[PDB]
């Protein structure tokens, strides 16, 4: 957090800092969608290797 | 009186026959197998409406190479398409040898006979079906 | 309500690239879906959610009924926004998706986001409105498309659907002004809704 502290009282208003974290709330609600999107794909992928390897060990 | 067992004749629908041949020749000489979906009506008619293939192994047929997990998924696929009825047995393909059950195959068959007594085993010879006769 | 299957219709448009809502409407709808899934699932985890779009020049199934939260989410990653929702056909395509369910105990419900003024005919859609309830389908219309200066064809659609039936049609209009689309919809009765039997 190199911002939203007494460094940034100088740069812009203290009310800009009040609202700025609340524009970072939208932004992490979006990064959470994408991170959970990627949770579901790594759960499906790993199980798709299990499907492959199960035949492969039988032949092996 | 007990239960009396008597003649039956296995009627292989045109669909079922092509699938066994296709799956069996393609996988030969590795053993091929699959379940027979159909219905029993009558007491002289085993009617095999369809077959499918269960995944091949390089352990060939085995009691644990039948694989019920795969059977269950497949059954639900037919259920959603409105084609499930009753599994009437199993078939397997010996490669270029005759139709006879192997000792191992007897025990594979003993399992399905518990689940339905009218279950058959259908032994296929694909490399011998390229005559003017199909050997099954 | 409990014991319920829901097809959410997402309106895909260039109207949802508008920044009225945060920080387009589409990016607001991503958040909204995630919330809705959990609300229903924690009311009763035998509920399932399907997802269709308007995307394309014809609606399409991005997800059939699934108990998988991530499949709905994956569907949104796939969908494209240059398509336009055509509501008449989307209702009919939803009705078919609502015949297929995990269990048949799950009730039938449509939830429809509106982000564009609808230019399908009123009399055309009034037939469809009455088809829904014969199939026992009620429809909750979240409206924020037909309030960008447009009439309420909707008023007639919701009255036609309502009847003695535990599935109950609802008209919700969501404040278009910044208060966060998802917040208001989540806070709005959706698991505190009532029947009409």
């Amino acid at each position: 957090g190199d911002d939203e502290l007494d460094q940034e009282i100088l740069n812009l208003s203290t009310q800009e800092l009040q609202t700025r974290a609340k524009l970072l709330d939208n932004e992490i609600r979006i990064f959470r969608s994408e991170l959970q999107r990627l949770s579901h794909e790594n759960n499906v992928m790993l199980e798709k290797i299990k499907d492959n390897k199960e035949k492969i060990k039988n032949n092996r | 009186t007990g239960r009396d067992d008597t003649k039956e004749t296995v009627y292989i629908s045109s669909i079922a026959l092509l699938k066994m041949l296709k799956h069996g020749r393609a996988g030969v000489p590795m053993e091929v197998m699959g379940l027979m979906l159909g219905e029993f009506v009558d007491d002289y008619t085993v009617n095999v409406v369809d077959v499918f293939a269960m995944p091949q192994s390089g352990t060939g047929v085995s009691v644990e190479a039948v694989d019920d997990v795969f059977q269950a998924k497949m059954m639900d696929m037919l259920k959603q398409t409105g084609r499930d009825q009753m599994v009437v047995g199993w078939y397997h393909s010996h490669p270029g040898f005759g139709c006879w059950l192997s000792s191992v195959d007897v025990n594979t068959q003993k399992s399905f006979e518990q689940l339905n007594s009218r279950a058959v085993a259908v032994v296929v010879d694909p490399i011998q079906s390229v005559k003017g006769k199909v050997v099954i | 309500m409990v014991l319920e299957a829901t097809v959410l219709v997402i309106d895909n448009s260039e109207y949802s690239r508008n920044g009225d809502f945060p920080r387009t409407r589409f990016e607001a709808q991503i958040d909204s879906v995630e919330f809705i899934f959990q609300a229903k699932r924690n009311s009763n985890p035998e509920n399932t959610v399907g997802l269709i779009s308007g995307a394309g020049a014809n609606p399409r199934v991005l997800s059939t009924f699934t108990a998988e939260f991530g499949k709905i989410l994956a569907g949104l990653h796939d969908t494209q926004i240059e398509g336009k929702l055509h509501m008449a056909t989307a209702l009919q395509i939803a009705q078919l998706t609502l015949k297929h369910r995990q269990n048949k105990v799950q009730h039938q419900r449509i939830v429809a986001f509106v982000c564009s003024p609808i230019s399908d005919s009123r009399d055309e859609l009034i037939r469809l409105a009455k088809t829904l309830k014969k199939n026992n389908v009620a429809v909750d219309i979240i409206n924020f498309g037909e309030i960008e200066q447009n009439t309420e064809l909707l008023d007639e659609f919701i009255a036609a659907v309502n009847n003695p039936q535990e599935e109950t049609s609802h008209l919700l209009t969501v404040t278009p002004g910044p208060r966060l689309l998802y917040e208001n919809i989540a806070s709005s009765p959706i698991i505190l809704e009532e029947g009409s039997s």
